[PDB]
């Protein structure tokens, strides 16, 4: 059966974390 | 435009942000940074 | 700005000085050649790196070399 | 009514987000 | 019909001017003055 | 300051721009024995006066091109041209000739700078001077 | 007789006198424009400039835009004009932020950070005013 919209929203919430980690890594590499 | 996939409203807002809001913001910030004088 | 270096193979032929259009080179007294003169580049901040000085040099390879570096308003030849 | 129920929250929120957006630049 | 047209017009007049009003309020020396928040220069 | 009597010119669009009054400009002065016609390095031809003349340009290369034209393209040659750099603050730095004698000829009192004591083939290898921020000619 | 001479008395500058470069009518018309007039506050300058520049932008989308066929035509033109004026204000603010962030002078009140910011704000509000008045003129009824 197809995905549920709650799954999509949860996927976005989960993907929030690698965004923050990537921002931190980029700022560290900028130094 | 609309589709039968779940959460069909997500493209309606996500695509304009990644097409207008995000590019405008990043080019604005980059233009500000690349022009800040001093501290070479 | 560009860097202009004169090596010890110069024969004091003065061609490089005349070929320079932005008045960067000069003839100074010397002893290592028959002509008893050598080339100097006191005003390298005005050199645009047009390589005319090298084109005028008659020695094997080049007794005068021009290395292009940081670009300023003068070295880029800008009128605006 | 629903009109007030939405506007009482909407009409200050845009003002406030514009304020914070400007503060994100006013910092020296 | 015309009702949606008026809805769009009313929502186009107000949102940009409200955002810019907030931006002007905090950009000038109004936010510090009204709310009592000190500007960074006066700090001792 | 400097002398005057600009050459009789109708002007052109190839002259100075904002940089002239914001970064620097250049001046060239020379004394000619006749009121004749020369070629402006900015496009067009201009009449230079009998006596002293002063001309403002935007680049040192233009001044030296005009100096070359003066020295070579006239039967009574001109050898007294002077080139100064005019800063936006009114400070004037005398550029060419440096010591008053032309750079093409040997003269005492020069410092002999920019000279390497080795051949171009004896430069140090790039690998040996790695992580020194200097190219082989810089050492 | 000669209508073409040096630009403002110095031939050596990169300009020439033309019947449109320094004519009396040219200087009078240019000098009285809102961006070049005398004794006008930067905020009012921006208001006056934005009014016209947002008034005239209502045109192309109303007649040529994708919604020109439907009744949602003048509304589409209005939305396009508002978006364009918003982006214009953003660009003006960015230019002001990046240009006059060094030393500040008051010889010209337009060429300073606070002056340019006031110009941008007035330009925004004038753009909205002009676009909306143009829509009110063009759009039928809706009242
Ligand atoms: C790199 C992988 C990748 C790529 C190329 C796309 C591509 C696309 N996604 Mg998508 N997406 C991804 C991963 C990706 N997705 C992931 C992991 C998720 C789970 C959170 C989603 C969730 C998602 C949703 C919910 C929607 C899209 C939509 C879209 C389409 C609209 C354009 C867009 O990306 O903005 C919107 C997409 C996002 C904001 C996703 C965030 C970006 C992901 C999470 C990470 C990308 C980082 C990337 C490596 C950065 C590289 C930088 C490089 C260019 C220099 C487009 C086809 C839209 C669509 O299908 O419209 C019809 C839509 O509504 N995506
Ligand atoms: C990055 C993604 C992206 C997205 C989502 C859009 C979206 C849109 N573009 Mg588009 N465009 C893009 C990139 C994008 N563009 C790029 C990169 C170019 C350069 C080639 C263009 C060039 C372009 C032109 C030349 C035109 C559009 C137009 C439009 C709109 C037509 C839809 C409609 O029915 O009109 C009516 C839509 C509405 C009334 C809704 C308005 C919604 C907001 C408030 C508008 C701002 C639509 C909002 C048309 C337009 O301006 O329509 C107004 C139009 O003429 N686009
Ligand atoms: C093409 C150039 C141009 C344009 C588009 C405008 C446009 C405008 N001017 Mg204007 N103005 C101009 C040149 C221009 N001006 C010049 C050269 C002068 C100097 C004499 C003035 C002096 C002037 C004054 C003194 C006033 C305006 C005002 C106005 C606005 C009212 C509109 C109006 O009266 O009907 C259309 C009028 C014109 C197109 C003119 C309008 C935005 C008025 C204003 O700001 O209202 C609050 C006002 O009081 N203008
Ligand atoms: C789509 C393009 C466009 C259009 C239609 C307008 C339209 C307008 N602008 Mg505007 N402007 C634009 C882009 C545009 N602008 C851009 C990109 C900028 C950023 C620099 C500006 C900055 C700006 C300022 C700062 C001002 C205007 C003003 C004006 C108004 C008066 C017209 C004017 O400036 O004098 C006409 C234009 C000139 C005199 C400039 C020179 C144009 C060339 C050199 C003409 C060549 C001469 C030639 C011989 C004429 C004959 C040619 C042919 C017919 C034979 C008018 C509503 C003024 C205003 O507020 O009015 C209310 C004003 O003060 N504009
Ligand atoms: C793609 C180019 C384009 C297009 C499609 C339009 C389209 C339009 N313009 Mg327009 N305009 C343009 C460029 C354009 N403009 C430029 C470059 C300028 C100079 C900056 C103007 C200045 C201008 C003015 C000053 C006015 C228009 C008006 C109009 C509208 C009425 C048509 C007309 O000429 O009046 C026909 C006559 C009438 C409708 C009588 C009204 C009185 C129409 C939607 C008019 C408008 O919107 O008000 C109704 C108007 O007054 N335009
Ligand atoms: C120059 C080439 C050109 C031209 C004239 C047009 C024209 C048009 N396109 Mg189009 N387009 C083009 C290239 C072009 N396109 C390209 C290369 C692409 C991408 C491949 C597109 C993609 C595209 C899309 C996706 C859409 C259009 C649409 C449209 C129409 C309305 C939107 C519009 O442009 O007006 C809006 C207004 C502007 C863009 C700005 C107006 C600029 C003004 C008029 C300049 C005036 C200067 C002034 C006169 C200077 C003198 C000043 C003096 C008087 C003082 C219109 C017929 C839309 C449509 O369907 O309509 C039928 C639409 O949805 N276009
Ligand atoms: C003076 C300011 C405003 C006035 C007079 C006004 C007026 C109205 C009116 C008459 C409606 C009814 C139309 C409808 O519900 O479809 C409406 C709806 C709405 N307004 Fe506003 N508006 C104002 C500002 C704003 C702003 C700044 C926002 C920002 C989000 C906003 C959010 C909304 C929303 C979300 C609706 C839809 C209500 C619904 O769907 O139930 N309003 N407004
Ligand atoms: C008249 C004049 C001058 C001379 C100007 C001349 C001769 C020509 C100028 C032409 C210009 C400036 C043309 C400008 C064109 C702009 C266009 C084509 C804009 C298109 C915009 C679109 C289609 C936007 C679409 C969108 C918007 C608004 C969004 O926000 C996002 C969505 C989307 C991409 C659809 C000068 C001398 C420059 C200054 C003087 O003050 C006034
Ligand atoms: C809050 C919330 C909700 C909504 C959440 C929303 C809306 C979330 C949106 C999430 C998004 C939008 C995620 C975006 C992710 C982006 C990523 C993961 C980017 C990764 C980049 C990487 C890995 C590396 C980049 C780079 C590096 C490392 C460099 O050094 C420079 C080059 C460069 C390429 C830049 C809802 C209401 C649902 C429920 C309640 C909670
Ligand atoms: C995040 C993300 C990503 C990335 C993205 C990107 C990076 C993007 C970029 C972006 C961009 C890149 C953007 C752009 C935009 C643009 C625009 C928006 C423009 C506009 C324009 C117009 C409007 C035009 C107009 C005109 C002209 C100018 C001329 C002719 C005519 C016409 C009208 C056409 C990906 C994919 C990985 C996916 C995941 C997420
Ligand atoms: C006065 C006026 C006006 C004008 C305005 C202005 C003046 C504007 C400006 C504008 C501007 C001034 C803008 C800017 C822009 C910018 C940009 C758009 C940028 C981009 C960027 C990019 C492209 C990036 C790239 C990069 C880099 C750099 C590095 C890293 C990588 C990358 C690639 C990312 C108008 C018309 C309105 C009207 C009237 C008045
Ligand atoms: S052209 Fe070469 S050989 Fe002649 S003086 Fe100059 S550097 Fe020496
Ligand atoms: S590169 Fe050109 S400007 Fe530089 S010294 Fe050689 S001839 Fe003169």
């Amino acid at each position: 059966m197809a995905l549920s919209d709650t799954q999509i929203l949860a996927a976005l919430v989960v993907a929030l974390l690698p965004a923050f980690l990537a921002f931190r890594l980029s700022t560290e590499l900028y130094k | 435009m609309d589709g039968s996939y779940a959460a069909s409203y997500l493209p309606w807002i996500l695509i304009p942000m990644v097409g207008w809001l995000f590019p405008a913001v990043t080019m604005g910030l980059l233009f500000i940074h690349i022009e800040s004088e001093g501290e070479g | 700005s560009h860097s202009v270096k004169i090596y010890d193979t110069c024969i004091g032929c003065t061609q490089c000085v005349r070929a320079c259009p932005l008045d960067v080179l000069e003839m100074v007294p010397w002893d290592g050649c028959k002509a008893a003169q050598i080339a100097s580049s006191p005003r390298t901040e005005d050199c645009v790196g047009c390589k005319r000085c090298e084109t005028a040099c008659p020695t094997d390879f080049l007794s005068i070399r021009v290395y292009l570096g940081a670009e300023t308003t003068r070295s880029m030849g800008l009128a605006y | 009514v629903r009109w007030l129920a939405v506007h009482t929250l909407a009409v200050p929120s845009v003002f406030f987000v514009g304020a914070i957006a400007a503060m994100q630049f006013i910092q020296r | 019909i015309v009702t949606s047209i008026r809805y769009w017009v009313i929502h186009s007049i107000t949102i940009p001017m409200l955002f810019i009003a907030g931006w002007l309020f905090v950009s000038t020396g109004l936010a510090y003055d009204a709310f009592g928040t000190p500007r960074p220069d006066e700090y001792f | 300051e400097l002398s005057g009597q600009p050459p009789k010119f109708g002007g052109s669009t190839g002259g100075l721009l904002s940089k002239a009054n914001r970064e620097e400009k250049y001046a060239i002065t020379w004394t000619s024995a006749s009121e004749q016609v020369f070629e402006m390095p900015t496009g067009g031809a201009a009449i230079m006066n009998e006596g002293e003349n002063l001309l403002y340009l935007a680049r040192k290369e233009q001044c030296l091109a005009l100096g070359t034209q003066l020295r070579t393209k006239f039967k009574p040659k001109i050898q007294d041209y002077k080139i100064y750099r005019v800063y936006p603050s009114g400070e004037v730095q005398y550029l060419h000739p440096a010591d008053g004698v032309f750079p093409e000829k040997v003269n005492e009192g020069r410092e002999a700078q920019g000279t390497k004591t080795r051949r171009i083939g004896q430069n140090p290898e790039p690998v040996t001077i790695k992580f020194s921020g200097k190219a082989p000619y810089e050492v | 007789n000669q209508v073409v001479q040096a630009y403002n008395g110095d031939p050596f500058v990169g300009h020439l006198s033309t019947p449109i470069s320094d004519s009396a009518f040219t200087r009078t018309f240019i000098g009285n424009l809102p961006a070049y007039r005398k004794g006008l506050s930067p905020i009012l300058r921006g208001l006056e400039v934005g009014m016209a520049h947002g008034y005239f932008l209502i045109g192309p989308w109303t007649l040529l835009g994708p919604l020109r066929d439907s009744e949602y035509q003048y509304i589409g033109g209005l939305i396009g004009a508002l978006a364009l004026i918003l982006v214009a204000t953003a660009a003006l603010s960015s230019y002001g932020l990046v240009t006059f962030q060094g030393e500040q002078g008051s010889g010209d009140t337009l060429q300073t950070a606070d002056g340019w910011s006031q110009f941008a704000a007035g330009f925004f509000v004038g753009g909205m005013g002009g676009a909306f008045v143009a829509y009110f003129l063009l759009e039928n009824l809706s009242v």
